[PDB]
């Protein structure tokens, strides 16, 4: 338990700022999606399919303050920062991942192809004798956008 | 103190496979004269579980009950270790020199076979390569339970042989006419199941649905998930269908069906079918004379449906008349004409009624040669008994039912020295050394490949893909103009019906030493480990027998049915569904087995008899009585003349359910399309939310601010991304009962014995409980319901709270995972749960497990020791290898990257399982559906597997009532 | 038996005590065999309907519980004194200072 809680309090802040910058991006995309696919799809559940995440993402912001303030209030318990940080990044990467799964379907209808830039798209585990996932994570990371997914569809 | 259990890796590394990770080989699975597709896991070249072939559109990735037990037939003990001659296990190397010298310089040699029905070109072509030399090869395909009887009825109807396919998605209304189209006993169980289920699958406040009209003679699983079922003795269903068509318009046909002019369920459906031309279907079961299947051709052609009863021309195979050959075989046995007798995969001493003798001929003839998997009653009586491979070591070829042309991948070397698969043995008869089936089989394809790419791009492609794509026979048109209309007066009566019928869990007894199947509840009645006779209470109360229980164990009377002086008795059980004067005695279960392993006694201080299910012998001994030899082989499913004698030896008969008929409780809540059209919010209306409070799921507890989902330590992992849940489209769920067996193999278990399950314990995690619902017992109309019930891995989860030894926890993603380590066995994990699904490893069944089955328990999950609970876990094992594979490389989990066993096996696509909070997946569509049936939600439990209700679809009036 | 107990001023008679005190207790072993189990089968499903057949080893443990009870109750009882002789002669007899 190296040096207390105050060390981790810098990186937990560095996560919440990524969320705050994504309030802009998600709500910005929520404008753009209404602009891009006005009538090119069902859009009646499928637009709200993107909004339903948004009320959760904003709800976690007020929480991420409450999560964090319960840590910075008393820096004498190491077994809350690793957990609050493990919760944030999961509650963060989830919402990043949930935005994507709803956003890849956008291309799936506008384009007849959900693109080959969709995911790592590696394969099953027995397809490691040919393709270790190491290759794949350097494909996915260096090709796939987290939330530049629909702005990418402004190029289409 | 612990042992030093070593590790013995490869020496000559096969390049493709790797140690820790399986890889999916794509085999087939023969039975009943056809070959279902299949897909194995093959952990390091050892098969552990079978799965479906998602590419093959006939199955689209599904596996009924009858396959997953065959996986254990592979790994049985007491199979065929030594080659037995005369009954002595003597030796093999002399047999090859023997049989080779018999074969090359033989000449005429007048041999006979009595094969399993071929359904394969290598077999049927090697037959010609065989028959080229030896003059007369009588070549009887001894169909299990006689001629299939769907086909012989149609060789005259269309003038040439043919098989049907029966889509059922392009077709709504289905008069079954005893047809167990949804029956694991019957063939094409998937395509009958799926596109029937899709008709039953709504996903809407109202849609056009099948509305079958089943008229069974014996209550069967197809009659359950059904509408307007009727009970009417077989041997008279022809008379039923007789007055049927006269109310449709094909012909007069009045005399056979004399007494059904104006019956409600006849005149009802007739107007409908003529009102549904491109949608109506007329099937026909197996308990009939073939004129019924002429009527299945006459009306179904006349009805206008041909693309809905997709019809396909076989390879000129009409000659399967059981009388014409099998008697004609032994008519040559008694004359000393036929010398050799080459059985392949069959027990005709067990089967093959005494009315047309077999054993009387078998002892007459030497040079008998039984290729065989077990050693039952035929090895013991023969002079040569080869051992046999299972299909997993055959290089066999095989046709799917009526369609494609698949091929087996053999996975494992022959587990036993000198197994000598039937095909190369049948070629060993062809006057050469044992043909390498790998090279033999290939030599046929070049004559019949039908693919412009050569083998090492096509062979590699078909052996990969599991199915030769373009095959599937050409489709015949209407041949019949009312030819087959002249075998009616076989509607004979005047006696108790003694009809036979094959349970979904066994098929002519050929898979009896099979615990996953043998300890498998039948869907009708959760019966295990004994053949039975099921009948009405009105005959029982007019005969004098009962299914009395004063200990919740169903003590049972007997029958001692007597046909032509060939009587045996058996337990009588009772069901409120069957009609007067009829009993459905199931086969198998009377198959004597001869053991090589010891009985494994241990001191009386130690328990072995209750645990060592493989101890007292092999399995198939004394589990019931043998019943096949009694019948008459003319229309060899039915029978008359059973001079019943209610005698003693009234012994137990054991079940899991032990009861039935909920007292008007909220556990199925059937509903009509009329009512469903009125109140889509009816899955909740039985126990709705409260006066002004929230909808039931996501209902707050006392706590909401300190709830762990609001605390980090449950929320902080690589898992919360994807909450897991598992709905059940109960509208297509009928007692296939394969929802179980894949759980048993994927997430390993032991079996349980009669002596043990009698006290009521069974280590089947997924109960498949059935229920009856009558109109307050109005006319004793059962109107069954089936519904699986895994551990709905709750949120509030009483069980989690209560393990003091923290062996339970709401793991992330709704998973409520058990650990088979931390528990201690105080069992109060189970007592809380409304659904008594926390099973418990009472005895140490695995310790007594032999050196044979141990191949089968898959090398990925924690087999469990005495004093430990266990439950569903949503087949967590394949969540882990997937989510782990997504932790390596950043990704989500696809809509179908993971498929559970209850999912991937249930051929009706009932279970879907896709992760909650992933809105594009099927679960969110199937949960957002109107009938999110939440079973016993009222206890404020908030569980996943928020499954669906059934919507039985009755008929508008049409003189129905 | 309790509402048949109070008759002759609580039934001071000693031999009735033994034949009653047993029978009062036998219902207790049923009270906990009833309350626990009679609602532990037939609980929220028909699927979980099963009678409880007790084995011949269930009963020898019950009996053995009487065995070890008497075995060890008698053991120390013969060593320690039965009656609370310290307070007996200190409470009701003339230990009171009013004499
Ligand atoms: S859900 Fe289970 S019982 Fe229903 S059809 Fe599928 S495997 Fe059979
Ligand atoms: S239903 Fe039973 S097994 Fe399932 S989560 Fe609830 S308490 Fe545990
Ligand atoms: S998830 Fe596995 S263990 Fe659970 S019921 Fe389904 S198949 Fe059986
Ligand atoms: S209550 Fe708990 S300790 Fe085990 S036996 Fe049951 S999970």
């Amino acid at each position: 338990y190296p040096g207390g809680v105050a060390l981790t309090l810098a990186q937990i802040e560095a996560a919440s700022e990524q969320v705050a910058q994504d309030l802009e991006q998600a709500l910005a995309e929520l404008e753009a999606l209404r602009l891009l696919a006005r009538r090119d799809e069902t859009l009646a559940p499928y637009v709200a399919q993107y909004e339903a995440i948004l009320e959760a993402h904003q709800q976690a912001v007020l929480e991420f303050e409450h999560w964090k303030e319960q840590v910075a209030a008393h820096p004498g318990d190491y077994r809350r920062a690793n957990r609050t940080l493990g919760a944030i990044t999961a509650r963060h990467e989830a919402l990043l991942q949930q935005y994507a799964d709803v956003a890849w379907a956008v291309a799936q209808h506008v384009n007849p192809a959900l693109l080959a830039r969709a995911y790592t798209s590696s394969g099953p585990r027995f397809f490691f004798y040919v393709v270790p996932p190491q290759y794949a994570r350097q494909v996915n990371e260096q090709a796939v956008p987290p939330l530049q997914v629909v702005r990418y569809l402004a190029a289409q | 103190r612990r042992p030093v259990e070593k590790i013995l890796p490869y020496v000559r590394q096969p390049e493709e496979i790797i140690p820790g990770i399986p890889l999916y080989y794509a085999t087939a699975m023969p039975f009943r004269g056809s070959v279902r597709p299949l897909l194995v896991e093959s952990h390091e070249g050892r098969p552990t579980k079978i799965e479906g072939n998602p590419d093959h559109p006939l199955s689209r990735g599904a596996t009924g009950v009858f396959e997953q037990a065959s996986l254990l037939n592979l790994y049985d003990p007491d199979r065929s270790q030594q080659v037995l001659r005369k009954g002595e296990p003597a030796s093999w190397g002399d047999f090859v020199q023997f049989a080779r010298s018999l074969a090359a310089e033989a000449g005429t040699k007048r041999l006979a076979v009595l094969c399993e029905p071929s359904s394969s070109p290598t077999l049927a072509a090697l037959r010609r390569e065989l028959e080229r030399r030896y003059a007369q090869v009588r070549w009887v395909t001894y169909r299990p339970e006689g001629d299939d009887h769907e086909a012989l009825g149609l060789q005259q109807a269309f003038g040439r042989p043919v098989r049907a396919r029966y889509r059922f998605s392009e077709a709504r209304v289905i008069v079954s006419l005893d047809a167990d189209f949804l029956g694991p006993t019957d063939r094409n169980f998937v395509e009958n199941t799926r596109e029937f289920a899709a008709s039953r699958r709504m996903e809407r406040p109202e849609d056009e649905i099948s509305r079958l009209y089943v008229i069974e003679s014996t209550y069967t699983v197809t009659g359950g998930m059904a509408d307007h079922r009727l009970r009417l003795r077989a041997g008279d269903i022809p008379a039923f269908a007789a007055a049927l068509a006269a109310e449709l318009g094909v012909g007069e046909l009045r005399e056979a069906g004399a007494r059904f002019a104006g019956h409600p369920y006849v005149v009802e459906i007739a107007r409908d079918l003529r009102a549904a031309g491109a949608r109506g279907v007329v099937l026909a079961g197996e308990t009939q004379p073939p004129a019924v299947h002429a009527l299945c051709a006459v009306i179904n052609d006349l009805l206008g449906s041909l693309g809905r009863t997709v019809i396909l021309h076989a390879l000129d195979e009409p000659a399967t008349a059981q009388h014409a050959a099998l008697a004609e075989l032994v008519q040559a046995m008694q004359a000393g004409a036929v010398d050799a007798l080459l059985l392949l995969n069959v027990n005709p001493v067990y089967d093959a009624p005494a009315a047309l003798g077999f054993a009387e001929a078998l002892a007459q003839v030497p040079e008998v040669i039984h290729l065989g998997l077990h050693v039952d009653e035929t090895a013991r009586r023969s002079t040569w008994h080869l051992p046999s491979t299972h299909y997993l070591e055959a290089w066999g070829d095989g046709r799917a039912y009526d369609g494609t042309l698949s091929v087996i991948q053999p996975l494992i070397a022959p587990l036993y020295e000198a197994a000598h698969s039937p095909l190369e043995v049948l070629a060993l008869l062809a006057t050469g050394e044992e043909q390498s089936a790998y090279d033999l089989v290939r030599n046929t394809w070049r004559r019949l490949l039908a693919g412009r790419g050569a083998f090492e791009q096509a062979w590699q492609r078909v052996l990969h893909d599991g199915f030769l794509p373009d095959s599937g026979y050409p489709t015949v048109s209407l041949r019949p103009n009312r030819q087959a209309l002249a075998d009616w007066p076989q509607a004979a009566e005047g006696g108790l019906e003694v009809v036979f019928r094959l349970d979904p869990t066994v098929l002519d007894g050929s898979f009896a030493n099979n615990a996953w199947a043998q300890e498998l509840p039948d869907p009708i009645t959760k019966i295990v480990w004994d053949n039975v006779a099921i009948l009405s209470p009105k005959t029982a109360a007019a005969l004098g027998v009962k299914a009395e229980y004063h200990k919740g164990v169903y003590i049972a009377d007997v029958i001692e049915l007597s046909l032509d002086g060939r009587a045996v008795e058996l337990p009588v059980w009772v069901l409120p569904g069957h009609p007067d004067d009829s009993i459905t005695v199931y086969l198998g279960y009377g198959r004597e087995i001869t053991s090589t392993r010891p009985e494994r006694k241990t001191p009386f201080f130690d328990l072995d008899d209750y645990t060592d299910i493989y101890g007292h012998g092999a399995i198939a001994t004394g589990v019931g009585v043998n019943v096949a030899p009694l019948r008459r082989p003319d229309n060899t499913w039915v029978a008359y003349g059973a001079q019943v004698r209610k005698t003693g030896r009234t012994y137990k008969i054991v079940t899991t359910q032990d009861h039935g008929s909920m007292v008007g409780r909220p556990l199925v809540r059937l509903a009509t399309v009329e009512e469903f059209r009125k109140n889509p919010d009816f899955a909740k209306e039985a126990e709705p939310p409260l006066e002004g409070l929230e909808p039931w799921d996501q209902y707050p507890t006392l706590w909401e601010e300190n709830h762990p989902s609001k605390q980090p330590a449950f929320q902080d992992s690589d898992y919360y991304r994807n909450q897991w849940a598992m709905v059940i489209d109960l509208n297509a769920c009928t007692g296939c009962n394969a929802c179980i067996v894949a759980c048993d193999s994927e997430n390993n278990i032991p079996m349980v014995g009669k002596n043990e399950v009698g006290r009521g314990r069974e280590m089947h995690w997924l109960r498949i409980d059935r229920y009856f619902v009558s109109d307050e017992a109005h006319a004793d109309d059962p109107q069954i319901v089936v519904q699986p019930v895994p551990c709905m891995h709750c949120e509030n989860a009483p069980c989690e709270s209560v393990c003091p030894v923290a062996a339970t926890v709401h793991s992330p993603d709704g998973l409520n995972e058990m650990v088979y380590n931390r528990c201690i066995g105080t069992r109060y994990c189970s007592n809380n749960c409304p659904y008594k699904v926390r099973r418990f490893n009472w005895f140490n069944w695995v310790k007594t497990l032999p050196i044979q089955v141990q191949m089968a328990q898959n090398p990925d999950v924690t087999v469990r020791f005495r004093g430990v609970m266990e439950k569903c876990t949503y087949c967590v094992q394949r969540i882990r290898e997937a989510q782990r594979q997504a932790n390596i490389e950043k990704r989500p989990l696809r809509d179908g990257e993971v498929k559970t066993a209850c999912q991937q096996a249930c051929p009706a696509e009932a279970i879907t399982f896709g992760d909650l909070n992933d809105p594009n997946n099927a679960v969110v569509k199937q949960r957002q559906n109107a009938r999110r049936y939440e079973m016993l939600a009222a206890l404020n439990v908030k569980p996943r597997t928020s499954y669906l209700a059934r919507i039985t679809n009755p008929n508008p009036r049409l003189l129905e009532q | 038996f309790p509402q048949f107990f109070w008759i002759k001023k609580l039934r001071r008679n000693i031999p009735f005590m033994f034949i009653a005190s047993i029978v009062v207790n036998i219902g207790m072993w049923f009270e906990r065999f009833v309350i626990t189990i009679t609602s532990l089968h037939r609980d929220y499903l028909p699927s979980s309907w099963d009678y409880f057949v007790p084995t011949w080893v269930d009963v020898l443990t019950l009996i053995g519980s009487f065995g070890l009870f008497f075995t060890l109750f008698l053991l120390f009882l013969r060593f320690v004194p039965m009656v609370a002789i310290a307070e007996v002669k200190g409470v009701l007899p003339e230990a009171d200072p009013h004499f």
